[PDB]
């Protein structure tokens, strides 16, 4: 037992292997691909090293059905052992990207295999998210505040995709694309700035439709959000304080860097044309020479 | 009708078209574009002795250009000119304006008259009679920052108290001398002190320092390659 998953790291392997293994059973239309995720666990930092599937089904008539072997999570231990000691079980992906209760109770499952508690990764296959190609949760169990009981349930760890050495190496050799998004030169990120303005109003419209619906359909009142967002009202900038002052003298100061450094390069720009102009010169002679130069020729074939 | 051609030119005739933008506009009344073409006739124009009248005559009409506008042309630009015999005139007015002697000024053009009629400078000087005054009360507002309307008065033999004012009103209306008249309370406060870092307007100041340094980025690189390629279609040895 821990309570140890705050940062969740991703092998570039596990979201590729979870787009192979979905088609390889061939699921489809809210079913699902349910298998083990191997890598280390009991830790501050979870790395998800490994993926595989696991006979499993699913059906759509009650959640509360579906299959799973046991027999194959007790055999695919043995195997993975001799390969890398360093890999054990540390929970389960599922293909989502609808996360369900019944899923709690697949939870209770992996919870037998492993000491600290199940991470249910979530890997959208369908890819219908531009961003998150991982969201993670972890299964803890706690007493929920306003008269609530203890409920189970499905907390957000952050997670984000980092890659290991090993990986590396492929992930170099299979991006041979421009790349809109790898934070180069002046253009690459112009292009990611007003992108970048999108995301973040796309990410802001989520928060006013969800609290329109707690007090219109009568959502449950998660007190968590709400606290969150008592933060986002206490760490607006305010202006007319010295802060703010102090920030426009600063663009300025940077802006006056810039200026030298343009006029530096206005020197260098010219000094190019300066020696073209050197060169064009010189070929006007050279070109000029070639014309006294035919008669010297033309004159020793008469001769010889 | 705005089609004056740059295309296939030569740059004297760049420099005389200048010299006639500057005349129209000094006189019309906007000295700060009338400057700005003085100084680029003067450029864009060779410097030679077979260039001697084009020379005297655009540095004979920038001077009066500065004064016109309350700038003071360099001594040190009078003095180190070889043409210094008959930039003779204009030494003396630039003295007469900037001591502020009304006295020194009337006494001087009545002498050059004939000189400043010749090269179409005696225009500009009717009209730098007014500024004479300007240039004073110039004086009066760097070395005092409060100062009552009499000892103005007495400084520069005004008139009236109400006279004074009534000059220091226009000037500050155009807002080169930048004071503020208290009529009541009976002395005039300079309003200005500057600090403006503190505003945004460097950032207008920047923004023509970089869209100057874009303007021969693009030059260069336009004329460049126009030469090199007559050179490799032609023949070569």
């Amino acid at each position: 037992m821990s309570l140890q998953h705050e940062k969740v790291t991703i092998a570039p392997l596990v979201l590729l292997s979870a787009l192979d293994h979905y088609e390889r059973t061939q699921t489809k239309e809210n079913k699902r691909c349910v298998g083990v995720i191997l890598g280390d666990a009991n830790s501050s930092t979870i790395r998800v090293t490994n993926s595989f599937a696991l006979p499993f089904e699913e059906d759509e008539k009650n959640s509360d059905v579906w299959f799973l072997d046991h027999n194959y999570i007790e055999n695919m231990n043995e195997m993975c052992k001799k390969i890398n000691a360093k890999e054990k079980l540390i929970g389960w992906y599922h293909s989502g990207p609808k996360l369900r209760a019944s899923d709690l109770k697949i939870n209770e499952l992996f919870k037998k295999y492993t000491q600290n508690n199940p991470l249910l990764l979530i890997v959208d296959v369908k890819q219908q998210g531009v961003g998150l190609p991982t969201d993670a949760y972890v299964a803890i169990e706690q007493v929920k505040d306003d008269g609530t009981s203890t409920e189970k349930t499905f907390l957000h760890l952050p997670c984000t995709i980092e890659a290991e050495e090993a990986e590396e190496i492929g992930v170099e050799h299979l991006l041979r694309d421009v790349r809109d998004q790898a934070a180069g030169g002046l253009s690459i990120r112009l292009t990611n700035q007003l992108k970048s303005l999108k995301g973040l109003q796309s990410k802001l419209k989520d928060v006013v439709e969800y609290l329109d619906k707690v007090i219109n359909k009568e959502l449950p009142i998660n007190h968590t959000i709400l606290g969150k967002l008592q933060d986002v009202f206490n760490l607006l900038p305010n202006l007319g304080t010295p802060d703010d002052d102090e920030i426009d003298v600063e663009n300025h100061d940077r802006i006056n860097i810039s200026n030298n450094l343009q006029k530096a390069l206005t020197v260098k720009t010219n000094d190019e044309l300066m020696v073209i102009y050197i060169s064009n010169l010189v070929r006007s002679i050279i070109a000029f020479d070639d014309l006294i130069e035919n008669k010297i020729q033309n004159k020793k074939i008469q001769e010889q | 009708k705005l089609e004056y051609p740059h295309t296939d030119v030569s740059s004297s005739l760049e420099a005389r078209y200048f010299f006639y933008l500057s005349k129209i506009n000094a006189i019309q009344l906007d000295y700060s574009t009338a400057n700005e073409y003085i100084i680029a006739a003067i450029r864009k124009a060779p410097h030679n002795s077979k260039s001697l009248g084009f020379l005297q005559q655009s540095n004979k009409l920038h001077c009066c250009i500065q004064l016109l506008m309350g700038d003071i042309p360099e001594l040190s630009f009078f003095h180190q000119s070889n043409m210094q015999k008959s930039l003779l005139p204009y030494y003396h007015l630039t003295k007469a304006v900037k001591l502020g002697d009304l006295k020194k000024f009337t006494s001087t053009i009545t002498k050059y008259k004939q000189l400043l009629l010749k090269d179409d400078t005696y225009q500009l000087c009717v009209r730098l009679r007014s500024n004479v005054i300007k240039t004073g009360i110039r004086i009066i507002s760097l070395t005092y920052k409060k100062i009552s309307l009499r000892d103005i008065c007495l400084k520069l033999n005004l008139d009236s108290e109400q006279t004074v004012e009534y000059m220091v009103s226009r000037a500050i209306r155009d807002g080169v001398i930048e004071a503020k008249i208290n009529h009541e309370d009976g002395f005039i406060e300079t309003t200005e002190l500057l600090n403006i870092y503190d505003s945004e307007d460097p950032q207008q100041v920047f923004d023509e320092r970089i869209k100057f340094a874009n303007q021969l980025h693009d030059e260069y690189l336009v004329s460049m390659r126009y030469p090199e390629d007559k050179k490799t279609q032609q023949n070569e040895k």
